[PDB]
């Protein structure tokens, strides 16, 4: 969960717009993961 | 396997549209990988469009490797080829 | 580094190097691809000599970079059977004394081959004392030019790295962070392609050829 | 996914991918069924070249003859559900540039 | 898991592993893949080996073939289809691989029983005169004796050759044994069919009976040609009243030693049975009997002419008739007293031999006659095979499985409910031993439908015998046991090669001071005890496999 | 062309080909793979219906020829430079030894 | 100064060697030996840590759960197999007809392939021909697979043979017993086997006088304990005559009987959590593999414990049926079919006909179409409500650096902008609308794959999903207009067969610079003026255009100079 | 694992099980060292009915049977007499 | 990366020292800060050449190693005219090859290295050649 590159241990927010909804960090902006996988 | 010289050339020298479909795509992908161009641009950038422009000026530094079922591979240059 | 051994290679040049000529781009890639790399059965490289009979290089549809296959001669590290080369001492231990060199390689540590003498370790800041009772009782301190007698090429290089031992090592990287005296993992390093013996050390500058 | 509800997905194939075969498009039909869909990293080998996990093949204890090539994930899913019962689909590797 | 469980060699090739696992330890690196490709496919030509294995071109394949030819691990065939190109086609031979199995306990068994030439420390020459013949294949005296500079021992070596070739053991002319047994029958049948066209209108009886009787008598004189010969000829031209000629190449190990070895097995059978003075008499009787006995391998049926017709009963009729006719062997106690044991009712030896020889009957050993003059065996070797199998299955687990197998065989294939009558326990241990026996493929199952529908709930079960498939299963099991044992011993060789070789190089004159540290002394002694243990178990496992061979 | 009038049905298209992927994924995928695995057919992937699965370029259409770039070698990078010790191997390396 | 680097080489997949699992390399790729009462496959509320059915050393398919040797997640762990111990083995239902073939070509006593020695070499000659086909191998093997049925007795053993058949008639997988009717080919001869067969049923006076009265027939079964040890003396001198070559270690018919069950990974089968109700899914194949562990454990306990042989045969026939309806299902049924490794490969929803050949691609959109004449026939009008969600990557190449800097500094809210960006260093996907935008538009290194919005002049794909002919995927250009319905033109309506009756028709975009020119130079609308069935033009115009040009140029439409002036200016 | 016992006991104190395994090791020493001295010429010129192997065997008259040790001793004497550059 | 030949040609001193010098001519002879503190110098000879991954280690860590290895007990140049006669003049008698490799590599001072290189100097070969074939050492 705190896996990131520029910062460490920040909060996260899945996107609401563009039908993209990836789990992204704050204040620099890095997805820090793959695409979302849901069932 | 055999390097057949320029004497035989057992293939019609016309230009298949599939050949130019490959050449324009490969040239546009090379220019998108920061290759230098051989044509004078006009303040625009689209590698497909300047690939067409370099086709119009006939300055593509490539060569065609038309395969045969026996392994002849028959080198054909871009400049010495009828469009 | 006394050879011009010939090796083949497959070279990927980047597409932004097309403005530069081929004989410099292949030279660039083979310099920064074979700088210091010990090839198995070959040895350590330094640089590339020239190019030989390079043909037309193919072009993969998935990447678009030019893939040119070449063949060339290059300077690798293969001495003779009886090479007598000279470095000097920079490190002292108890079992043996490895000799150093001004930057080509480091791990040429010598075993306990006969050598007619040998103490436990260094008592009074003198690594090897050579009494030879009662002739030539001199010794040598650090930075003494030592010529040593090489053995064959002992180039055993193994890659036994399963990922289970990899995550054991990632648990052991936190051992290196803070502790008074850990010393488990940094002393165990893979010896690179050379476990080289010697039979003479000249004991300073007063010995000629004895004890082989 | 399917439809519009979850996120959505618009399939092409079984009569639609054959259209660009009838045109003769090669790299579009390769890209829009491999790269845009799923770029996966199946490791292979030469001697008994089955699949492994990035550092082995687990059917031979070598960890040296491993090529990190590219593949779609649907073929990997096929290989797992295929050799999951009783078959050994081996993948031989030919050179692409020399000879 | 972690490869120490030894499963990568366990549940794989049982039969095509021993025949070329031996030559890993005997021949070497490239004379093994030839057998590994030849047994695995069968019929191969010259170029087919080269296109199969990517080891070498057609140069060094010749070296392996001419190394395995005189060792008779491979037999050839030179024939054409219709046109020409007379190339050599290749089967795989089995008798040379049997020789490479049996060699040491051939040379170490023959001395105490068969060759009674001399015993005053002649072991220094038996190994030199026998192992050099196995490891080379032939025997030419003008080139083999030329290494020996002395001439006084030459007459003794010639007398050893004469008396040892009296009792077989060396095929004299050494021709035609590189030809297949099936190919001989097909070639003789084809030749004896080509001779009669344009005759009376044929039938199955006339054509089949004429061609098969001519093929049988010609194949019989062909197989009986190398058995009895007279090549030891031209007595006393200037000296040497009994000399073997050195021109003809002379091979080794006719299967009369195999006949003698199963004879020793039958002597062990008679020793564990009644008497044992019957053993001490019948050993000397049977070691004199078995020199003229019919052969185990039994040609005229090795070729696939065993069909359920008059040919099948003719084989049993031949095995009953030829065993009485062709040896003869007019043996009595007056014949036994000529070769009489030293101090073995101790006095009055001849009438005691009469009573012991007449008392060894019922069961089928030593079938007698009022005024007997021979001894048959046709229902004694299968009894030996069954008894060895039943005491092996007694060695498997307890006596109860041996009781259960013998009672299933003896009450003639009965169901399960009456087994509790002839038993000790009611239900638990009998199902336990029947489960541990039905894990083996020796006692079968039988299913009958009750409502003409296959259901595993409404069915009654009985147990078939199926002895011959159980003998084949035990044969391949013993073969796999020998192959696994020798493969583990080859691994024990190859993991400790350099410290054995370092002592093998130059420490021979310094074996007393041992020229080494006392740790590797213990290592060499421990691995030597390991090799002694492996060969000591391999001889016993080899004999137990050797019982199951017909 | 195979000799008789073959069909396009599941029995006709089961003939005429070797690519067991397109032999399988047409009308009966149940045991075409099992028929290929029991007899152990070594199928060389070269076509289109078996190259869309593995994800490689097919030999029809655009992919009938592999494009290649000329390397404009002017016969200058072919001759090497001998070191100044190689005439000595003919001078004094075979002198009565 | 070690830094040793091993060279790399691109390798293309050639060939596809199908074989069978040797069941000796199944312990190589093992990673688990489950076999230990896997009915408890959840550790009392949570995911287990033992062998079980689920396994931590098999991967995950969950969000925050940890997994096997690679310590990632479902995205990183490739999956790991697992073997399964067995006693009293079981036939393969997929190789069942091939088992009939390989057992009917081989006899019962010496277990040799029954051919004459000349005929054996003959078919080894005309089977090893360098010119061979799939038709040729089947046409030789099914040609040699009648003499083994036709021949009465064997080659070099004392007994005879017969017919090998499925038991009576079964298609519901109840008659899965292989029979070898030794009789039915004898007639009135060949005494000894017939003599012991008629002498076996005479000795008992207790139960056989009603057994012989009632059943009077056996046709002996060939259960896999008989079969696997009959496929062991299967000597490879003539093993190649029935298809299988003995040149690979996975080349023996012992491996065609289930000695081990490969447990598939937990990355391939889903471990779905609660779906709007607090209950775990407990996937069907996981239930079948734990139920096949439990019956093998019951056999392993009961056989050395000692139980009844009829209950043993019932439970072991249930073992034989559960594997047969676990793989290649819907042959027995004692939504209620279960899915195994045949309904995932069957058709129209499996991994052949809708998940592999036709797969759901990315970067698409589906909207109804309105007509528009005022566009040229190379352009589909892509509205900004679906053009701002549909990107195209552009690697900066020191020529469009100013334009891409403009689209970075402009922002992803308006249409000429860019959503995501990826620099030369290994980041995942750097976003624009969350972090900085001023500082980010200053460096712009060359290795920068930035995805900008679908602007004007970009090549798009466009197709109807019912596509009857080749002229369905026509590479158009882009155009940015309001009113979110699509516009293409009306002259090219004929190949799409559109009717403008609420007819949705989706579009696609290429991704790399190769396939964009591959689309526009090979599938352009200017190139595709012809249907290839006869070579006539198919895209000229449609109904209003023809019927209005007929009114323009009838014979009697004399125009004023002002009218001709306006009408000549109003075309170009 | 292993439940049973197929009774292969080792009686190593017996004379015959010592001598027979010693003859096994001696037979392995004879066969693993390859052929013997010049008595294989009879094996070469057997030639029963064999055109192809009668061409094969005079090619391998000079095969590596017992001349490898003498050539190795000559190479060791030449190396002790003078230096030579070759791989080992 | 496959290998075709193992010893195609073995090298020696000054010619290869000038080869490493000609590869050192990609920058300068010694100047590192005079080109880094001035304006361009042809943009620093086309914007800081190929040295970046590890290339500054090679040829720079051995140009010191080949230069000063005289091994004299105390408290450094080759030329064309001193090696062109060294290749030819020392080719006199029956002599080996690695002997001359170490002669061209290491210069013997008076007799120590000459005794060390020549194995079986007194056992195989006779006198006076230790003395007469040593006075070409003055060619530097
Ligand atoms: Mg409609
Ligand atoms: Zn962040
Ligand atoms: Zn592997
Ligand atoms: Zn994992
Ligand atoms: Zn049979």
């Amino acid at each position: 969960m705190p896996v990131c590159k520029n910062c460490h241990g920040t909060e996260f927010e899945r996107d609401l717009s563009n039908a993209n909804n990836d789990l992204v960090c704050k204040a620099c902006g890095v997805v820090s993961e793959d695409n979302p996988i849901v069932s | 396997e055999k390097a057949i010289p320029k004497d035989q050339r057992a293939t019609t020298p016309y230009m298949t549209k599939y050949e130019r479909a490959r050449i324009l795509g490969t040239r546009a992908l090379q220019i998108s990988m920061n290759a230098p161009v051989f044509v004078d641009l006009e303040g625009e950038t689209d590698p497909l469009r300047i690939a067409m422009k370099e086709l119009a000026e006939k300055k593509i530094p490539l060569v065609i490797r038309r395969y045969l079922p026996d392994g002849s591979f028959e080198d054909w240059s871009v400049e010495e080829l009828i469009v | 580094m006394f050879i011009l051994s010939k090796i083949a290679d497959l070279v990927r040049i980047p597409p932004d190097q097309f403005h530069r000529d081929t004989i410099s781009a292949i030279t660039h890639q083979l310099n920064n691809k074979f700088a210091n790399k010990i090839i198995p059965n070959v040895g350590l490289c330094i640089t590339i000599y020239d190019l030989l009979t390079v043909e037309e290089g193919q072009l993969k549809p998935g990447d678009g970079s030019s893939y040119i296959n070449v063949t060339f001669r290059a300077v690798v590290f293969k001495p003779f059977l009886g090479e007598i080369v000279t470095g000097w001492i920079s490190k002292c231990t108890a079992e043996g004394i490895k000799v150093s060199l001004l930057g080509i390689f480091d791990d040429i540590f010598i075993p306990q081959n006969m050598l007619f003498e040998g103490c436990y370790y260094t008592p009074e800041e003198s690594a090897w004392i050579w009494p030879m009772d009662e002739e030539t009782k001199l010794y040598f301190d650090v930075n003494e030019k030592i010529r040593f007698r090489i053995e064959r090429e002992v180039f055993v290089d193994v890659k036994p790295k399963s990922p289970k031992e990899r995550e054991l090592e990632e648990r052991a990287q936190l051992e290196n962070e803070i502790e008074g005296k850990n010393e488990e993992t940094p002393q165990n390093e893979k010896p690179p392609a050379y476990a080289l013996l010697g039979s003479c050390q000249t004991d300073g500058m007063g010995l000629v050829s004895w004890w082989e | 996914t399917e439809g519009r509800s979850r996120d959505g997905g618009l399939r092409l194939g079984e009569m639609e991918r054959d259209c660009v075969i009838a045109y003769g498009a090669s790299q579009l039909l390769l890209e829009r069924l491999m790269i845009s869909s799923d770029a996966f990293e199946v490791d292979v080998c030469d001697k008994c070249g089955l699949m492994g996990y990035s550092g082995w093949c687990t059917t031979c204890k070598s960890a040296e003859n491993i090529i990190k090539m590219t593949i779609p994930y649907a073929a990997k899913l096929l290989f797992q559900e295929l050799l999951s019962m009783n078959i050994a689909p081996r993948l031989r590797l030919e050179d692409i540039f020399q000879q | 898991v972690m490869t120490i469980s030894s499963l990568e060699q366990r549940t794989l090739n049982p039969d095509l592993f021993l025949y070329k696992e031996l030559v890993k330890a005997h021949l070497g690196e490239r004379a093994a893949s030839v057998i590994g490709m030849l047994v695995a496919l069968g019929r191969l030509s010259v170029r087919e080996l080269v296109e199969k294995i990517d080891g070498m071109d057609v140069d060094s394949v010749k070296t392996t073939l001419v190394s395995l030819t005189q060792l008779r691990c491979v037999k050839y065939l030179q024939e054409t289809a219709i046109s020409g190109k007379k190339t050599t086609y290749y089967y795989y031979n089995e008798e040379g691989i049997h020789i490479l199995l049996y060699s040491g306990l051939i040379i170490d068994e023959i001395i105490t029983q068969m060759r009674v030439n001399d015993e005053e420390e002649h072991k220094q020459l038996v190994a030199e005169i026998v192992q050099n013949v196995i490891s080379l294949g032939s025997l030419t005296v003008e080139d083999y004796l030329s290494s020996v500079t002395s001439d006084s021992m030459k007459y003794t070596i010639s007398s050893l050759f004469v008396q040892l070739c009296e009792m077989g053991y060396l095929i004299q002319i050494s021709k035609l044994h590189y030809t297949p047994i099936e190919d001989l029958w097909q070639f003789l049948y084809e030749k004896h069919y080509k001779n009669i066209p344009r005759n009376s209108p044929l039938s199955d009886l006339k054509k089949r009976s004429q061609a098969k009787m001519n093929a049988k008598t010609d194949f019989a004189k062909i197989i009986n040609k190398p058995n009895e010969l007279s090549q030891i000829l031209t007595v006393d031209p200037k000296t040497s009243l009994r000399i073997v000629k050195p021109t003809v190449s002379l091979t080794i190990n006719l299967d009369r030693f195999m006949k003698g070895r199963r004879s020793k097995q039958l002597i062990n059978l008679a020793k564990t049975r009644v008497g044992s003075v019957t053993a001490q008499v019948y050993k000397i009787a049977l070691r004199l009997t078995e020199q003229k006995s019919p052969k185990i391998r039994d040609p005229l049926t090795q070729t696939g002419l065993l069909q359920d017709l008059e040919e099948a009963k003719s084989f049993q009729d031949e095995a009953e008739l030829v065993e009485e006719k062709t040896p003869g062997l007019t043996f009595n106690a007056i014949d036994l007293a000529r070769h009489l044991p030293a101090e073995l009712h101790s006095a009055s030896l001849i009438n005691s031999h009469l009573k012991i020889l007449a008392s060894s009957n019922f069961p089928f050993l030593n079938e007698t006659k009022p005024g007997v003059y021979y001894v048959p065996y046709s229902k004694l070797m299968p009894v030996l095979k069954s008894s060895v199998y039943e005491y092996v299955i007694a060695s498997t687990l307890g006596p109860s499985a041996m009781r259960l197998s013998r009672c299933i065989r003896d009450n003639k294939l009965v169901s399960e409910k009456i087994i509790n009558s002839t038993a000790l326990m009611k239900e638990k241990d009998i199902r336990s031993t029947l489960a541990s026996l039905i894990r083996y493929n020796s006692v079968e199952i039988q299913e009958v439908p009750r409502t003409a529908d296959r259901s595993a709930s409404r069915a009654v079960f009985l147990f078939r015998c199926k002895e011959t498939h159980s003998y084949n299963f035990m044969r391949q099991n013993l073969e796999w046991n020998m192959a696994n044992l020798l493969f583990k011993k080859e691994k024990l060789k190859q993991e400790n090669s350099t410290l054995l070789k370092k002592a093998n190089r130059d420490d021979v004159k310094g074996r007393e001071n041992e020229l080494l540290l006392p740790s590797e002394l213990n290592q060499l002694k421990m691995v030597n005890e390991r090799e002694l243990n492996v060969f000591a178990r391999l001889s016993r496992l080899l004999s137990l496999w050797e019982v199951f061979q017909m | 062309y195979k000799g008789e009038v073959l069909g396009i049905t599941r029995f006709g298209l089961s003939k005429m080909r070797d690519s067991v992927l397109q032999l399988a994924s047409f009308e009966k995928t149940t045991d075409h793979l099992f028929d290929a695995a029991f007899y152990m057919k070594k199928d060389a992937v070269e076509g289109v219906s078996e190259c869309i699965i593995l994800g490689q370029t097919m030999s029809i259409g655009t992919g009938s020829f592999k494009v290649v770039k000329g390397t404009n070698i002017s016969e200058k990078d072919l001759v090497p430079k001998r070191c100044l010790f190689e005439s000595l191997s003919n001078e004094a390396a075979l002198k009565a030894n | 100064m070690k830094e040793v680097v091993v060279s790399e080489t691109p390798k293309r997949i050639k060939g596809l060697e199908f074989s069978a699992l040797s069941a000796a390399d199944i312990v190589a790729q093992s990673e688990v030996e489950v076999s230990t009462r896997d009915l408890f496959d959840l550790e009392k509320d949570r995911a287990p840590k033992a062998n079980g059915a689920l396994d931590p050393k098999m991967g995950v398919s969950s969000s925050s759960l940890e997994c096997a040797t690679c310590h990632g997640n479902l995205a990183s762990c490739h999956g790991h197999f697992g073997h399964l111990k067995l006693a009293l083995p079981v036939f393969h239902i997929g190789y069942f007809k091939a088992t009939i073939q390989i057992l009917q070509g081989i006899c019962k006593n010496c277990s040799a392939i029954l051919l004459s020695e000349t005929d054996k070499r003959q078919f080894l000659h005309e089977l090893r021909r360098p010119g061979v086909d799939n038709l040729r191998r089947m046409g030789i093997l099914k040609k040699i697979l009648d003499q083994c049925k036709k021949q009465r007795r064997c080659l070099h053993c004392g007994a005879l043979n017969g017919v090998v058949k499925k038991a009576a008639a079964g298609a519901g997988s109840a008659a899965l017993k292989i029979i070898h009717d030794t009789f039915r080919w004898v007639g009135k001869k060949s005494a000894p086997e017939k003599d012991i067969w008629v002498g076996e049923w005479k000795e008992v006076l207790a139960h056989n006088p009603e057994l012989e009265r009632y059943v009077k027939r056996c046709m002996d079964d060939l259960n896999p304990l008989k079969t696997l040890n009959l496929f062991k003396q299967i000597k490879s001198a003539d093993c190649e005559l029935l298809g299988i070559d003995a040149t690979v270690p996975s080349g023996r018919p012992e491996t065609y009987i289930w000695r081990y069950l490969p447990a598939p990974p937990v990355c391939i089968r889903p471990s779905v959590m609660m779906q709007d109700s607090p209950a775990s899914n407990e996937d069907d194949l996981t239930v079948k593999l734990t139920e096949i562990v439990w019956t093998s454990s019951l056999i392993k306990a009961g056989l050395d414990k000692g139980i009844s042989i009829n209950n043993m045969m019932e439970h072991w026939d249930y073992l034989q049926l559960t594997v047969a309806m676990y793989i290649n299902s819907d042959s027995v049924n004692p939504v209620k079919p279960i899915r195994g490794f045949c309904q995932r490969l069957k058709g129209k929803q499996g991994r052949f006909r809708g998940n592999l050949s036709g797969k759901r691609v990315d970067f698409s959109g589906r909207t109804v179409i309105s007509p528009d004449p005022n566009l040229s026939i190379d352009e589909v009008a892509v509205p900004d409500r679906v053009a701002k969600v549909l990107t195209y990557p552009e690697k900066v190449t020191r020529y469009n650096r100013h334009k891409l800097q403009e689209l970075i500094v402009n922002g992803p809210n308006v249409h000429p902008g860019a959503n995501y960006l990826l620099k030369r260093n290994e980041d995942a996907r750097r976003n624009l609308r969350y972090g900085d935008r001023m500082k980010l538009a200053k460096n712009l290194q060359i290795g920068d794959v930035v995805e900008r919005h679908l602007e004007d002049g970009d090549v798009v794909l466009f197709n109807r999903q019912p596509s009857l002919h080749r002229l369905s995927i026509l590479s158009h250009y882009a155009k940015i207009r309001p009113w979110r319905t699509f516009r293409l033109n009306e002259c090219v309506c004929t190949p799409y067969n559109a009717d403008f009756d609420g007819d949705e028709m989706n579009l696609h975009v290429p991704q790399t610079e190769e396939a964009r020119a591959e689309a526009i130079n090979l599938m352009g609308v200017k190139n595709n003026l012809l249907t290839p069935k006869s070579g006539e033009p198919i895209i000229a115009a449609t109904q209003d255009f023809i019927t209005g040009s007929y009114l323009i140029s009838h014979k009697d439409s004399f125009y004023d100079r002002a009218t001709l002036t306006q009408l000549l200016s109003m075309m170009s | 694992e292993f439940p049973s016992i197929p009774l292969p006991i080792n009686g190593p104190i017996t004379n015959k099980e010592r001598s027979l395994a010693v003859k096994y090791i001696n037979f392995g020493k004879t066969v693993k060292d390859g052929p013997f001295y010049t008595g294989s010429m009879s094996l070469i010129i057997d030639q029963q009915e064999n055109s192809k192997s009668g061409k094969r065997k005079p090619n391998i008259i000079l095969d590596e049977d017992d001349t490898n040790d003498g050539i190795e001793r000559y190479s060791d004497k030449y190396l002790k007499k003078r230096k030579i550059g070759i791989s080992i | 990366m496959k290998v075709l030949e193992e010893r195609n040609a073995f090298l020696s001193d000054y010619e290869v020292l000038k080869f490493l010098t000609d590869l050192e001519k990609k920058h300068l002879w010694d100047q590192k800060s005079l080109a880094a503190l001035k304006k361009s110098r042809s943009k620093g000879k086309q914007n800081r050449p190929y040295n970046h991954p590890e290339l500054q280690g090679i040829t720079r860590n051995v140009v010191n190693y080949l230069s000063i290895n005289k091994n004299f007990i105390n408290q450094s140049k080759m030329s064309d005219e001193s090696f062109a006669e060294l290749m030819t003049k020392l080719n006199s008698f029956k002599l080996f090859k690695a002997e001359k490799l170490q002669i061209v590599n290491q210069l013997p001072a008076n007799m120590v290295h000459l005794y060390s290189i020549v194995e079986e100097c007194d056992a195989r070969f006779d006198e006076k050649t230790i003395e007469e074939m040593l006075e070409i050492i003055s060619g530097y």
